[PDB]
């Protein structure tokens, strides 16, 4: 994992609506961080926003082109 | 190739079981108490 990918996956699991949205708007402009970046234990950013029951980060991710595949079961 | 998958979904199942089956304790209470306390002093220091 990149340090900015770990900065995005540590932006989520803390409840940020600012730095997560800034990283998802920088992801559109530059191909710097892939949104579908996994933890070392699976765990995409969407699944991190699912284990912590925060619906605002879920709507913020699902407005972007996140891979939603097999994450409804989680 | 099989062992890598078994270790990966094993460790995922064990952290899942630690999230479900671990009961709450006093230090987890101190963590919430410091989060509300520290957020309290931070808001009072911004509004003061």
């Amino acid at each position: 994992l990149s340090a900015e990918e770990k900065a995005f996956l540590s932006a989520v699991e803390k409840g940020d609506y600012a730095t997560v949205k800034q990283a998802l708007q920088e992801a559109e402009i530059y191909y710097n961080v892939n949104i579908n970046c996994m933890d070392p234990l699976g765990r995409s950013a969407l699944l991190i926003a699912i284990e912590n029951e925060n619906l605002e980060i879920m709507e913020l991710l699902l407005n972007h082109s996140v891979y939603v595949g097999d994450a409804l079961l989680y | 190739e099989v062992i890598r998958n078994l270790v990966k979904r094993y460790v995922a199942a064990m952290i899942r079981n630690s999230k479900t089956n671990e009961g709450l304790t006093e230090e987890n209470f101190k963590e919430l108490k410091q989060d509300i306390s520290s957020f309290r002093y931070e808001v009072l220091d911004l509004l003061g």
